[PDB]
């Protein structure tokens, strides 16, 4: 649908790569 | 029905290609670049002129709204925090470092990380504990169905494959106790009124998702709100109690068609649409026992909607997707299952789940749906802006933000509980304790505030007038 579009333009390049990189410290 | 209430979020911090960055030195540019001082009596930490706080907290940067009374002005405040997050990350690529810094308004990196949204009521400390424990266990077990954000991946460590109701769930292991980073209970014990110990106690709940949708905020604050006043009240008879909790929690969570059933102590087996259901009628009877229909609008409000949303949730959850964040991620995410065969092992899966939770207004998945029209609001974005910079008028964040806006240059420090100025020509602090989270307000000091000309005629207007204006 057109909304999948939308995020389609959005989402962050090289995905996996952005996946695999996002680690956090533990907080509350 | 009012309650004093406030809202703590710890938002994920991520600065790629930068090899000098620590999550330390990133949550400080975030809270610097963006702006008096924490009376503690070393991090980053300030007190902004809506009365918020804006600190780092375990390497992360955490927004803790004002005091307010009522579940909107806990949307309202706190979707101001999501816009000062954004324009401090903004503000901090300016900075002479020029890092690029990503915020996410959630609680965890699906790697066995976790960070808090927690909430904060202001109750009876008469009201006996064991009975706040036993009533708010199935509760908090249940509200997920409407207050999930929605997680891909199930276990702590992630390693699970599937959808869940809520980032949290999985990193609960106790019914109760003390603890905020790990082995986390269902309730938390820490009793921190920043208020008269003899009158109030401070209740810390640490079990919900950080929520985009305004409709999920304004349900998660308003309906345990709700709850709580009948707990203070004493008016639940019946016991909602149910075996492993604990495990329930999780069950609940990793089904999201909502057809997992609770087993309650009395024999009864409800789904947690079903239990949320008895609360509901709880509440209901609550109301008219004590108010008639002399009920305010908001508690109506709060009501109507608690109870639209869960006979929808019964019904078809994906109506909701307007409304609820575990759903309207779920309607993205199955629309690329379906678009592009994906399994729920698929990292651009995770991706979504991740970024619908980014601050940025032109990149963040949520934001995206609200631009084209996709989520029904609470709240206005004038609001929210003016939110930003202004105080609540009905409480003591009155007082605070309301000076540090007019005499920021004379306030030395700032907390909950007190402001402290700095006067010209004195050797020694002032001190004004503002211990009363209902006094302090624009009834109050507003009148004073505005003929006051210097913070020096203020606190000359204030001296013996504490068990006035502030207790
Ligand atoms: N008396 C009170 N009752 C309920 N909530 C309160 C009271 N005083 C302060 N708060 C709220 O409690 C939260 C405290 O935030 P914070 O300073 O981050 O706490 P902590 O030091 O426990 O992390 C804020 O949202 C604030 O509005
Ligand atoms: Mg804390
Ligand atoms: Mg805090
Ligand atoms: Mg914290
Ligand atoms: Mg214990
Ligand atoms: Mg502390």
């Amino acid at each position: 649908d057109a909304i999948l579009d939308e995020i389609d333009d959005v989402l962050e390049e090289n995905a996996e790569e952005f996946v695999r990189s996002y680690i956090q410290k533990g907080g509350e | 029905m009012h309650r004093v209430m406030g809202i703590e979020t710890e938002y994920g911090i991520s600065v790629p290609h930068q090899p000098n960055a620590n999550a330390m030195a990133a949550s400080s540019q975030v809270v610097n670049a963006y702006a008096a001082r924490w009376d503690f009596e070393g991090l980053a930490n300030v007190i902004l002129t809506n009365g918020a706080r804006l600190y780092v907290d375990h390497a992360h940067p955490e927004y803790s709204t004002p005091e307010v009374t009522n579940p909107r002005d806990a949307v309202l405040w706190d979707k101001a925090g999501e816009r000062i997050m954004a324009e401090a990350a903004r503000r901090a690529a300016d900075l002479p470092m020029g890092w690029t810094i990503q915020l996410y308004k959630n609680n965890t990196d699906n790697k066995g990380a976790s960070y808090g949204c927690h909430e904060n009521y202001l109750m009876n400390r008469s009201t006996p504990f064991a009975d706040i424990v036993r009533h708010l266990i199935p509760f908090f077990v249940t509200r997920q169905v409407f207050c999930g954000a929605g997680r891909v991946g199930i276990g702590a460590d992630g390693r699970g494959e599937g959808f869940q109701l809520s980032q949290r769930a999985d990193f609960f292991e106790v019914e109760v106790g003390l603890e905020t980073t790990l082995k986390r209970p269902i309730i938390n014990t820490r009793d921190e009124p920043h208020a008269d110990p003899e009158k109030y106690r401070r209740l810390h709940v640490i079990i919900g998702d950080a929520n985009m949708s305004e409709i999920a905020t304004y349900l998660k604050l308003g309906t345990t709100a709700l709850v709580l006043a009948m707990i203070e009240d004493g008016f639940l008879s019946q016991d909602f109690s149910v075996e492993s909790p604990v495990g329930a929690l999780r069950a609940v969570s990793h089904d999201p068609t909502l057809r997992y059933q609770l087993r309650l102590h009395d024999g009864r087996r409800l789904t947690a649409v079903q239990l949320q259901m008895e609360y509901l009628e709880q509440a209901r009877k609550y109301v008219e026992d004590r108010f008639g229909t002399d009920v305010d609008d908001m508690t109506r409000d709060v009501l109507d909607r608690w109870e639209t949303t869960l006979v929808r949730l019964a019904d078809d959850p994906m109506q909701l997707s307007r409304d609820l964040d575990w759903v309207a991620k779920l309607s993205i995410l199955e629309g690329y299952r379906q678009r592009e065969n994906l399994p729920w092992s698929a990292h651009k899966l995770q991706l979504v789940d991740l970024q619908y939770h980014d601050v940025r207004p032109d990149r963040g998945l949520y934001n995206r749906l609200v631009a084209r029209g996709r989520m029904n609001l609470l709240v206005d974005e004038a609001a929210v802006r003016t939110a930003m910079h202004e105080p609540p008028n009905d409480t003591r964040a009155y007082f605070r933000g309301r000076c540090l806006a007019k005499f920021g240059a004379e306030i030395a420090a700032a907390s909950w509980d007190s402001v402290i100025f700095d006067l010209p020509g004195r050797d020694s602090l002032q001190r004004v304790p503002t211990l009363e989270p209902l006094r302090g307000t624009r009834a109050h000091v507003g009148d004073l505030l505005d003929r006051c000309r210097s913070a020096t005629e203020l606190v000359a207007a204030l001296t013996g007038g504490e068990n006035l204006y502030f207790q």
